[PDB]
């Protein structure tokens, strides 16, 4: 994104990747079901365990 | 020859003229011995290897051959995120002024 | 080694682990890189402050 | 104040060409025993020894012993510049120089002032070698050119009864085997299977300007150094210790 | 300031670099050289590389203050200034102070 901002080139819209469909998962989780994850880390396991039974 | 006992060199190339103001000439023996070795001059008298300049900043010790006792003699302990550096599959960070060299460079620079 | 006085494109690089959703909802309006230079922590936000060399 | 006399110098001349075709400078150590040579090339991949004793000289007289440092173009010309049925000469005074007479219908006389050459003294003692076989230089020579020829790299297998050398490329490959039957196999022994490989540039040169029928024995081993010597006059050794390959 | 890891880091550095220039300095004493002394002095930041480029003497101190209060432009304007005004030395002609003024701006803003 570096380079984009140093040649000043307007931004172009964005294929779909795994990168988005993580943060829309979580953010779904927590809308439904009120629970708090974050991807590319560790979280505790009383989420992980009560997102498991959820799903 | 005498001064340095090196006599079994085949070739040993100069230059045509020097280009300085001064003229102030190389010893020989620098000449002799680098013949010896099997490396070149440049215009201010230094050994230069050029390559393609590529940026890093997080490596894996295996990727460069280099052990975990060695790394954390260099100064290296902690992997990028916080754990101790125990294994070699760990992803750790590299200090500014750390450089990862070809293998035709150290081919060259030995 | 100082990053302050090294160059001015390195300035731009990014030291994220990962773009938040903003960006790649904003990627879809076509908008300039200016408009979300402060959602994106980049190098030039670090500068001063000592961890300029301890977490990229 | 020794003074050493030869016959047939044109053979001396061939024996140091030889010698001097791998290794630079040079030190020869003269005692009563003989004259003695060794030294490494700079590669540190080949090793030579040189050993002169002192029965093969027609006239011989040391008394002491003091080490000559001679630079091998010098004495590689000189040498070459004798003939077939010529008497060598060769003589060092209280003087640091090196006085070469070649005996003929007329006396010809050349100095070569001696250098330092610093010494290292490194010898390779007895290996366990597995396979030994006694060939001649023709076939040995041939069968290297034509492996160079083909590749850059040669493969010595060796099994009862017989001897292969095999050499592989990226689109050709050559393969020579022969038996005790063939007139190119003197004697063979084994005690088990062998296989090693070396490279063909050091072989060329080492092999270069062996005779139609001298007699050259080689031994070697699994994934160790390659030996191999000829004799000259029967008493004379040459000897040629060959680095191998990963 | 920095941390306890990359005071280190720099720290050992330094040590090496030390370790290497002295016995560069004992070998070129020995007089076989055009000069008795090594002929690349190290640098630390900005200032010391512009005094020992273009210089005049002593201007690294007056860079550093000058950086500290106002930037790195209108500190290279006031370095400009004070050298017009002649702070470092009576050098000549317009000319020279001319030119010394435009090579240290160059210097400095780059």
């Amino acid at each position: 994104f570096g380079d984009f901002v140093e040649n000043n080139q307007t931004l172009l819209p964005a294929n779909y990747c795994e990168e988005w469909w993580i943060l829309e998962f979580v953010k779904a989780l927590k809308e439904i079901y009120e629970v708090h994850l974050e991807p590319f880390t560790e979280n505790e396991e009383e989420s992980i365990e009560e997102a498991s039974d959820y799903l | 020859m005498e001064n340095v006992k090196v006599y079994g060199v085949d070739k040993l190339k100069g230059v045509m003229g020097m280009t300085s103001g001064w003229k102030m000439p190389e010893p020989l023996e620098k000449g002799l011995l680098r013949a010896k070795n099997d490396v070149y001059v440049f215009k201010d008298g230094t050994i230069r290897f050029d390559a393609t300049d590529a940026p890093i900043t997080h490596f894996r010790p295996r990727e460069i051959g280099v052990s975990v006792e060695k790394l954390r003699e260099l100064g290296y302990t902690h992997d990028f995120e916080g754990k101790p550096l125990v294994s070699e599959d760990q992803i750790v960070e590299l200090k500014p002024q750390d450089i990862i060299l070809s293998k035709e460079a150290g081919r060259y620079l030995l | 080694l100082d990053p302050r006085e090294v160059d001015s494109e390195v300035h731009n690089m990014d030291i994220v682990r990962y773009y938040p959703l903003e960006f790649y909802e904003a990627t879809y309006e076509l908008k300039s890189p200016k408009e979300l230079v402060g959602v994106i922590e980049r190098v030039e936000d670090r500068l001063g402050k000592p961890e300029m060399y301890y977490g990229l | 104040p020794f003074e050493i006399v030869f016959e047939g110098a044109k053979e001396f001349a061939q024996l140091i060409e030889t010698a001097s075709r791998l290794i630079d400078e040079a030190a020869f150590k003269v005692t009563e025993e003989g004259i003695s040579m060794r030294a490494m090339d700079p590669s540190r991949v080949v090793l030579i020894d040189l050993n002169l004793p002192a029965s093969i000289f027609s006239k011989y007289e040391v008394d002491g012993e003091e080490t000559i440092g001679v630079n091998m173009d010098h004495l590689k010309k000189v040498l070459k510049r004798g003939k077939a049925k010529e008497t060598l000469i060769l003589r060092k005074g209280e003087e640091n120089f090196l006085e070469i007479s070649l005996q003929g219908t007329a006396t010809r006389t050349f100095k070569l002032p001696l250098i330092d050459v610093e010494e290292i003294e490194v010898d390779l003692p007895e290996l366990p070698f597995t396979a030994k076989v006694v060939i001649l230089g023709d076939v040995i020579k041939e069968a290297v050119k034509d492996a160079s020829l083909v590749s850059d790299s040669m493969k010595f297998i060796a099994k009862e009864n017989e001897f292969t050398m095999r050499a592989e490329g990226e689109t050709q490959e050559v393969e020579v085997k022969l038996t005790l039957e063939d007139e190119g196999l003197l004697d063979i022994e084994v005690q088990e299977e062998t296989k090693s490989a070396y490279g063909i540039s050091y072989l060329s040169d080492m092999v270069k300007g062996l005779g139609k029928a001298d007699e050259v024995t080689i031994k070697f081993g699994n994934e160790m150094p390659m030996q191999m010597e000829y004799y000259i006059r029967d008493e004379g050794r040459l000897i040629f210790l060959l680095a191998p390959r990963v | 300031e920095l941390p306890k890891e990359m005071e280190e880091y720099f720290e050992m550095l330094q040590r090496e670099i030390d370790k290497a220039y002295e016995i560069a300095k004992k070998a070129r004493a020995q007089g076989k050289d055009p000069s008795l002394d090594v002929e690349i002095p190290q640098a630390t930041d900005m200032a010391g590389r512009v005094e020992s480029l273009v210089g005049p003497p002593g201007v690294a101190k007056r860079i550093r203050e000058l950086v500290k209060e106002y930037g790195k432009e209108i500190a290279a304007l006031k370095i400009v200034d004070e050298i017009i005004e002649g702070k470092f030395g009576d050098l000549g002609s317009r000319e020279k102070y001319a030119e010394q003024a435009v090579r240290t701006a160059l210097a400095i803003l780059t």
